RNA sequence: CCAUAUAUAUAAUUUUAAUUAUAUAUAAUUUUAUAUUAUUUAUUAAUAUAAAGAAAGGAAUUAAGACAAAUCAUAAUGAUCCUUAUAAUAUGGGUAAUAGACGUGCUAUAAUAAAAUGAUAAUAAAAUUAUAUAAAAUAUAUUUAAUUAUAUUUAAUUAAUAAUAUAAAACAUUUUAAUUUUUAAUAUAUUUUUUUAUUAUAAUAUGAAUUAUAAUCUGAAAUUCGAUUAUAUGAAAAAA
């Protein structure tokens, strides 16, 4: 029931395979590295995440290129391709 | 030190476990235009290695992972039967036969 | 590892030296594949047999 | 007619699949090595482990004999098969009379099967 | 039944309907009485060892009411008479997988309650390394701390060791800490201990934050050096995974995984091992136990001074660092000998009258024939190899 | 060659002993039906090791338990396409083993070893739904016992 | 058919590149220096 | 004739795998002694027991009919046809286009099963290298190293010598969604890598098609239309 930008996940989910599967533009590499900037301990979990740890997460995931701005680019050099 | 030194220039061509320097030369139409090649490789090897006056490799260590691939591509019977398992006492003993005594005595 | 890198370099120039062998520490590609390639050009040509034949 | 040798050992080879043994077999206390490695070591599988001990315990002699024995080729299995074969031909040669009873157990009998085409 | 195999034999409690029998207890100052022969752990022992992790799984110990011991002249006797006259009291235990490098250290455990010392016993040093535990980096210490791991073993440490070793040992000096426990956290920030006042026992009991408990167990390991009232054995097991692992699965705020002595357990552990930290008793001891379950490298084998040192073995395979640190110490080697076959006698003895032996083994069986059988196939004296043709061996 | 005095003693101390057997044909058998792939000693160690589980829990000797437990369990003879034919010692092995495993698989270890061995010591312990269709099959056989 | 290899103890004591070299010298690279 | 088991010869055991290599030769279609049941009743078969046995498998090797053939690409000869064309050369394209339809295989759909690791290197066979193979090392992905892929450079070997090439499963430890069967805070314990108590806690961490970016290998040339790497993607696939 952890919330980070609109999208849930379950309290045992590993933080750095989560961020992975349920974001566009983080693999398993850019989920590591985002959490050891973060501090997280490599096997941390969603249930211990405090609410300033969250947000920091928010932080850094907005500052990437990723979700809807990735989906876009994606279809615009598809639409490119296309043209 | 020169030894040292020659075995250190020698990289591949050089075998610690055998003590073997080995050069192949391919390069030239005839055997004989590589054999003074090899020779005079040689040649400049030895004048080098003898050569320490401006010379330091001496704190340079022999690398030997060439030989360590070489002899971990083959198999190996280093073992061998353990000495105290040893048992003569058990030996055949040669039995007294008169014919061969009377024949040759 | 612990033996420093210009030690060893110097031995690799060295080396390369004595042996008649080229040295490029650098990485770049001179292409010396293309001058130490054999010709198969004789091999090749000889496929069908030698074309002086008695008819 | 086979003997031992100027150190009163018995002298044996076998085979099974592609692997080949040549075991060296004295009178001692039981005690094994295999290729010049502990026996557990060498042969993880306790199946070839008891394989190997069978011959010995066919005519109760286990804890009888020092064994040296010395593989090549094929797998495990095969290995831990031609060292039983090779004990059990080393072994006729300290008591022929025994022959029979290891010729009954089926270990003097070469596992003639192999991989065919 | 849930977890599998491994983890079910060691926690269904399985020993429970095990046979109620009785063994003669076990003293070193006693071995003649019990040399040669299977032994029980006191009463005092079980409890201390078993908070110290001295017992652990795969190690058959559910076939048995409690965990038992072979009292062995080439290995309990010769280790511990070693433990109690040479001057540089720092060992490793190596041999084979499973020749039993862990009893014999559960045996030197069992010496340490016996002669009052105090037992530091980290088993299983994976749990600092693999990085399923939180961590912190402190600067007044410039090191990572892992609260997690450091509050467990701060409880291990107080009930594996009699609280009246700990009460005597008295505070060198002012320790003061974030204070988190209920009653006194709200209504005073902080708790004051004092010198020569409280004790170490209230050190052990101190509760801090988890990123001020980072200085309780520098403190700790400290006060226990500078004291001499009661000698202190430092203990590891599964020690060449800290050897083989030099860098630890943590990871820096720039993705570089962070290295072994970096980590407070990682230089706690080789700072005593190596000598820099000096316990002041005389009697204290490094233990240090080899296994099999890990890799192998040069590492271990240049410190021991087996083979010579090849300087083109890569990092991997090879740590320098290790060997200076090790060899630093006076560290010496203690292999354990594989069992004889009359040791292999007296512990299936002892199995066939716990009703372990299977009826084959027991029915229509030469007894000798078996004790030649199971010493081949135990690998001539493999204990754990021995147990495993016993009991794991149904064909 | 003339034997010695050795060599006779142990030929007659050995001649008036059996051969030992080489492997347990049933608990051999077992395990080749475990078996998959060629991999026996996987097979090998969850036989055992559900066997292990079987001894901690009822102390007694499991190999003993286990083939107490397919004696029972199978059926001495079966209909077939429908008349009765007996069943030897291999088919009725076969057909209790089956009837275990799929008990076993019923329960919720993750491990197999582990749902094997507790399988076995409810059965060793007189517990198994396995009777109930040994008794239809034998039902069924009287039924059509006049076919023979 | 046979080989011989002799072993003769004794005392210690590029078509391409001609080509390469012409071209390089030729009036269609050297126009580009 | 292979394979198997032996004997002789050969190898100055550094071309070493003498546990091997290839020449010659021998051996088996097994031989026997009884018991029982059948028997054309013994000078016979079925078995079974005992004894000597290493001895248990395999291929090839002939004609006679009959059908099917033109990628009969398994050919020859003949018949007929083209001879500025149905012959011949060069450039590019196509043989890869997709509504569909059916065969053949590879990868999957998770815990009797996948992943990571396992340097004094667990354990093979048969091959291949003058129109070659590419060792060890250095550098970049990349990060202390390792692994994996390229780049630089060619060490030996044209070979029982060196390389392709440290075989992999196996075995050991660890992890693994569904699974509140898990993790976390406090305590707790003679289960300590662990137990207990109170609160908190249909496609996954299987699958890798497809798509995007940027590099790399061969070749003169990778667009139609090749292979490879990393970083993003993450489909269908569960029951019968
Ligand atoms: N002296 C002994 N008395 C009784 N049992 C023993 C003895 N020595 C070893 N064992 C048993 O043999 C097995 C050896 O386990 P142990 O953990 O001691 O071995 P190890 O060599 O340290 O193994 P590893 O390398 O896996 O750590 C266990 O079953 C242990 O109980
Ligand atoms: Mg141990
Ligand atoms: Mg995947």
């Amino acid at each position: 029931v952890v919330h980070i930008l609109g999208k849930g996940f379950k309290g045992k989910e590993v933080i750095k395979i989560a961020l992975a599967s349920k974001f566009y533009g983080i693999g398993k590499t850019t989920a590591e590295k985002i959490c050891s900037k973060l501090g997280f301990y490599p096997w941390m979990r969603m249930h211990q995440l405090s609410e300033p740890q969250i947000m920091s997460i928010a932080s850094e995931l907005s500052t990437m290129t990723i979700e809807g701005d990735a989906r876009a680019i994606v279809k615009d050099n598809i639409a490119l391709k296309r043209k | 030190k020169s030894l040292h030194k020659f075995r250190i220039l020698a990289r591949s061509r050089y075998d610690h476990t055998t003590d073997i320097f080995k050069m192949s030369s391919d390069k030239f139409e005839h055997a004989s235009q590589n054999a003074r090649y090899l020779h005079d490789i040689l040649q400049r090897l030895l004048a080098e290695s003898k050569d320490l006056t401006e010379d330091d490799f001496s704190d340079v260590p022999l690398d030997t992972r060439h030989t360590i691939a070489k002899s971990l591509r083959k198999k190996k019977r280093d073992y061998e039967f353990p000495e105290h398992w040893k048992r003569p006492e058990d030996a055949p003993k040669k039995k007294f036969d008169i014919v061969d005594q009377l024949l040759s005595t | 590892m612990n033996v420093p890198k210009a030690r060893l370099l110097k031995v690799a120039e060295l080396s390369a030296k004595i042996f008649d062998q080229n040295f490029n520490p650098s990485g770049i590609r001179t292409g010396s594949k293309i001058l130490n390639e054999r010709l198969k050009g004789p091999s090749v040509a000889s496929y069908y047999g030698n074309p002086d034949i008695l008819k | 007619i086979k003997t031992l040798d100027e150190f009163g050992r018995s002298i044996a080879v076998g085979k099974r699949k592609s692997s080949t043994a040549k075991v060296f077999v004295v009178r001692g206390t039981g005690e094994i090595l295999v290729n010049g490695r502990q026996l557990n070591d060498y042969f993880l599988k306790m199946k070839d482990r008891e394989s190997i001990m069978y011959p010995l315990q066919v005519i109760e002699s286990v804890g009888k004999y020092n064994i040296f024995a010395t593989t090549s080729g094929g797998g495990p299995t095969g290995q831990a098969e031609s060292i039983m074969h090779a004990i059990a031909k080393a072994l006729v040669v300290f008591n022929p009379l025994l022959k029979s009873r290891l010729h009954k157990a089926g270990v003097l009998t070469r596992d003639y099967r192999h991989v065919e085409r | 039944l849930y977890k599998n195999w491994t983890n079910t034999t060691h926690t269904a409690q399985l020993q429970q309907t095990a046979v109620p029998l009785a063994l003669p207890i076990f003293n070193f100052d006693d071995i003649s009485k019990t040399l040669n022969k299977v032994v029980s752990y006191s009463n005092k022992q079980y409890k201390s060892l078993h908070h110290l992790g001295s017992f652990k799984k795969s190690q058959f110990n559910e076939l048995f009411q409690k965990p038992v011991c072979l009292v062995r002249e080439d290995a309990t006797n010769s280790f511990l008479k070693k433990l109690v006259s040479h001057p540089v009291k720092k060992f490793i235990i190596t041999g084979e997988p499973g020749v039993g490098k862990t009893v014999l250290l559960s045996q030197a455990h069992a010496y340490a309650v016996d002669s009052k010392q105090i037992i530091i016993n980290i088993s299983y040093p994976e749990l600092f390394l693999n990085g399923r535990n939180d961590f912190s980096y402190d600067d007044d210490l410039k090191l990572f701390i892992q609260p997690m791991y450091l509050k467990k073993l701060i409880r291990k440490i107080l009930k594996a060791n009699d609280p009246a070793l700990l009460k005597s040992i008295e505070l060198s000096k002012d320790y003061k800490f974030s204070n988190a426990n209920p009653k006194n956290a709200s209504v005073k920030p902080f708790v004051t201990l004092n010198k020569t006042k409280n004790t170490v026992l209230d050190l052990l009991s101190v509760m801090t934050h988890p990123h001020n408990r980072g200085k309780l167990m520098k403190a700790i390991i400290d006060e226990l050096s500078v004291q001499s009232k009661v000698p202190i054995m430092f203990t590891v097991d599964n020690f060449s995974k800290v050897l083989t692992t030099a860098y630890s699965a943590y990871r820096n705020t720039e993705n570089k995984q962070i290295y072994s002595l970096d980590l407070q357990m990682g230089k706690l552990m080789m700072d005593i091992i190596s000598g820099e930290t000096k316990f002041a008793n005389g009697e204290s001891s490094t233990i240090l136990a080899i296994s099999g379950v890990d890799r192998t490298n040069k590492t271990l084998p240049v410190a021991l001074g087996k083979i010579p040192v090849d300087p083109y073995v890569t990092r991997y395979h090879y740590e320098p660092k290790f060997v200076e640190l090790l060899q630093k110490g006076n560290v010496t080697e203690f292999e354990v000998p594989k069992l004889n076959k009359q040791e292999v006698n007296e512990l299936i003895d002892y199995y066939k009258q716990s009703n372990v032996l299977l009826d084959k083994d027991i029915t229509g069986k030469k007894w000798e024939n078996l004790i030649d059988e199971k010493y081949f196939l135990s690998g001539n004296g493999n204990p754990r190899e021995l147990l495993k043709s016993l009991v794991l061996s149904h064909r | 060659i003339k034997p010695t005095a050795e060599q006779l003693a142990q030929w007659e101390a050995l001649k008036s002993v059996p051969i030992p057997p080489r492997k347990n044909a049933t608990l051999d058998h077992i395990t080749n039906m475990i078996m998959r792939h060629g991999k026996k000693e996987k097979a090998q160690t969850i036989l055992s090791r559900a066997l292990y589980l079987v001894y901690c829990q009822t102390r007694q000797d499991p190999i003993q338990a286990l083939e107490k437990s397919l004696d029972e369990l199978a059926p001495l003879m079966m209909t077939k396409t429908v008349i009765p034919v007996p069943l030897n010692k291999r088919q009725r092995n076969r057909i209790a083993w089956n009837w275990i495993v799929q008990s076993a698989n019923q329960r919720v270890s993750s491990d197999f070893a582990v749902r094997l061995g507790e399988e076995l010591t409810a059965i060793a312990k007189g517990t198994s739904s396995a009777f109930e269709k040994r008794d239809q099959i034998h039902k069924t056989a009287i039924a059509h016992r006049a076919y023979i | 058919g046979m080989k011989c290899n002799f072993f003769q103890r004794s005392e210690i004591s590029s078509a391409v590149g001609q080509k390469v070299l012409e071209l390089l010298d030729s009036p269609d690279f050297k126009k580009h220096l």
